[PDB]
């Protein structure tokens, strides 16, 4: 998972984690405001240190227009069931060890991506 | 009878919308002067058709010469538009799949005047 | 195209006229980036198992 930023709701500023001393919970403070907000997730601050990424969050559909890019007719979607797919290598900085394919659906308002 | 007559000429080759008559007709108009007055005394015509496919606007001995190329970013009707009827009664015709590639062409002309001028004056005593 | 402009100099068509009719296209090293180029127009552009079949360009 993650934490995000919690904004202010009073000066719109950025929420610090805070620990009440004497209910014993969880507290968002602000710097500039005087607001108080209760916390949820019990958690702070996170880090991936394996930084492992799904690249498929990445892809966008856009892809399948490029004239420039390689064709297949072997693997169909899995939502519609369209026989055209684009497929490029991760194109990435940061690929640990991954020749990985990956693949997005040829037919427009499915977008629908893949690996295999 | 009906066939490709649509004609795009450029800014200098300008035809009067209309058959020269002398009531339509007046002067007001003069290297400088000598492109202004060529807009009214040339600009009716005759597309000369050739052995080649190729064709000439006529406006006089001066030419213009012409291939039929195609079009397709102003695929419309062409028609005739006369206020007469409810509001403008366009008569049917070609369809703008084509339209006139031609050379049509002008030139420029050249100058000279003085570099600087004198100088060291010296008043009196 | 062939046929207008190996008849110029004896009719006024030139280079230009490819352009402005759509034939050839200056195409700038940053957008050269982006173009899938064929390299002779027959041969990059038949029938066999596929390359891209989607070149948008070729060479003269
Ligand atoms: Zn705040
Ligand atoms: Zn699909």
């Amino acid at each position: 998972g993650f934490v995000g930023i919690r904004f202010c709701q009073e000066c719109n500023n950025m929420l610090y984690p805070k620990e009440d001393k004497e209910n014993r919970i969880l507290l968002y403070a602000c710097r500039n405001c005087d607001y108080q907000q209760e916390a949820d997730n019990s958690c702070i601050y996170v880090n991936k240190i394996t930084h492992e990424v799904d690249e498929l969050t990445q892809i966008i559909a856009d892809v399948s227009q490029d004239p420039t890019l390689p064709r297949t007719e072997d693997h169909p979607c899995q939502k519609c069931g369209h026989k055209e797919a684009v497929f490029f290598q991760s194109h990435s900085a940061r690929a640990e060890d991954a020749m990985r394919l990956y693949y997005v659906c040829t037919a427009p308002h499915c977008g629908h991506r893949w690996t295999e | 009878g009906n066939d490709l007559y649509f004609v795009k000429l450029p800014n200098f080759l300008s035809v009067e919308p209309r058959p020269f008559d002398p009531q339509y007709y007046e002067d007001e108009f003069e290297e400088e002067g000598r492109t202004r007055l060529k807009l009214k005394v040339e600009n009716n015509a005759r597309i000369v058709k050739w052995s080649d496919g190729s064709m000439s606007l006529h406006l006089g001995n001066e030419v213009f010469d012409v291939y039929k190329a195609p079009l397709q970013g102003d695929h419309n009707h062409l028609f005739i538009r006369q206020g007469t009827g409810l509001q403008g009664q366009a008569v049917f015709k070609t369809k703008l799949t084509f339209r006139p590639h031609s050379t049509d062409s002008a030139t420029h002309r050249k100058m000279t005047l003085s570099l600087a001028d004198r100088c060291s004056k010296t008043q009196k005593i | 195209h062939i046929d207008q402009l190996k008849e110029r100099e004896y009719n006024n068509y030139s280079w230009q006229d490819l352009v402005a009719s759509g034939v050839v296209e200056y195409i700038d090293t940053l957008e050269e980036e982006t173009v899938m180029l064929a390299m002779t127009p027959d041969d990059l552009q038949e029938k066999e198992v596929a390359y891209c079949s989607t070149y948008t360009h070729c060479e003269i």
